[PDB]
């Protein structure tokens, strides 16, 4: 296209603690991580004879 | 992250709830000491240690508010079935006294000749 | 121009060969009927409503 | 966890596009009862 | 059954569980709005609201007594380990001072850098 859409994707966020014996693990996160956008240009020359 | 190859928007999105909170992880101060499978009161929370630990050492505090077996009583108060049941931290042992002492359960099964009860540990409100 | 046929993807000459054709068969609808709808009929050729 | 706090992420989901006619209706020919067709090329 | 042919008694056998409990649905009124995941008391019932919801919506609320993690707090005030931590209403904030606040859990983890804290959520009393 004219316009290039952005670029989405999720990620995981767990990060690993130690664990003692009668820990309760703790959970991760997600975020959403989005590109950016970028768009084409139209060039043009020419001749007559 | 830092140095991306690229501009970007991270839209981070919460999450309130990171663990199940049967457990409870605690420091223990100078003058506690804990042992393996057996109660204590360490920072406001009350539970069963599940390991050993000295000062400056990570023990876990199993807060479930399942039903535990106990023998750290008072021996000359009865338990009856029912009866709020009361944790002294002065004398480290659990009693029906009240007063001032933290409430930590209720007693499912009475003293036993053995002076051994059951009980069902409180949310500790 | 040539940036709609390239860029806008849902843009082809197909969709204009449909109207091309489209509004020729309402022509033909319009030529060989308008001479009747349109006529101003005298009363010889008006009939009322009975 | 919370499909509610990813909702709002319109570009993170599938889009579906739900089917419906759109578009003007066909045409057709009505006045062949009525007319006599001539079809000579060199008139 | 309508039209059956003869008349039949219905006996409902009772039965008093009708939810686990870890949850429940309030409906906003004219001066309440929630977003997805953060901490606000509704109906009575204080907990993590599961959707975003404007006033006349209906919302959910997380009570599961588990550990949560909210920045919700208030910044003056010095929350450790173990102190109790209560819902001031006005200011839709957590706050360590009983006053008449609404009590709501007990904090696991002191105050960090970033304000933040966890806590397991006491039932709703």
């Amino acid at each position: 296209p004219q316009v290039m859409d952005a670029k989405w994707a999720l990620q995981g966020n767990c990060v690993f603690l130690e664990h003692i014996e009668g820990e309760e693990i703790k959970f991760g996160t997600i975020n959403a991580e989005n590109g950016p956008v970028a768009r084409i240009q139209t060039y043009a020359t020419g001749f007559e004879y | 992250f830092k140095g991306q190859p690229t501009p970007s928007t991270i839209t981070q999105i919460t999450r309130a709830k990171i663990s199940d909170g049967k457990s409870v992880r605690v420091i223990l101060s100078e003058g506690e000491s804990t042992k393996t499978q057996q109660f204590y009161l360490i920072n406001g929370f009350f539970g069963v240690a599940m390991q050993d630990g000295e000062k400056g050492d990570e023990v876990t505090l199993q807060i479930e508010q399942a039903e535990y077996e106990t023998d750290n009583i008072v021996t000359s108060e009865a338990f009856e079935a029912g009866k709020l049941i009361y944790w002294d931290n002065t004398a480290k042992k659990f009693t029906t006294t009240s007063a001032s002492n933290r409430l930590v359960g209720r007693v499912t099964d009475g003293k036993d000749s053995n002076n051994v009860i059951w009980f069902i540990l409180l949310p500790q409100q | 121009t040539k940036e709609m046929k390239d860029f806008n993807q849902t843009f082809s000459v197909e969709i204009l060969n449909k109207s091309i054709g489209e509004s020729y068969n309402a022509l033909l609808n319009h030529i060989h009927l308008s001479p009747i709808i349109n006529f101003n009929y005298k009363a010889s050729n008006k009939t009322a409503f009975k | 966890m919370t499909f509610s706090s990813t909702s709002n992420l319109k570009e993170l989901l599938r889009k579906v596009v739900l089917d419906v006619e759109l578009g003007r209706e066909q045409v057709q020919l009505l006045y062949k009862p009525i007319y006599d067709s001539i079809a000579d090329s060199n008139l």
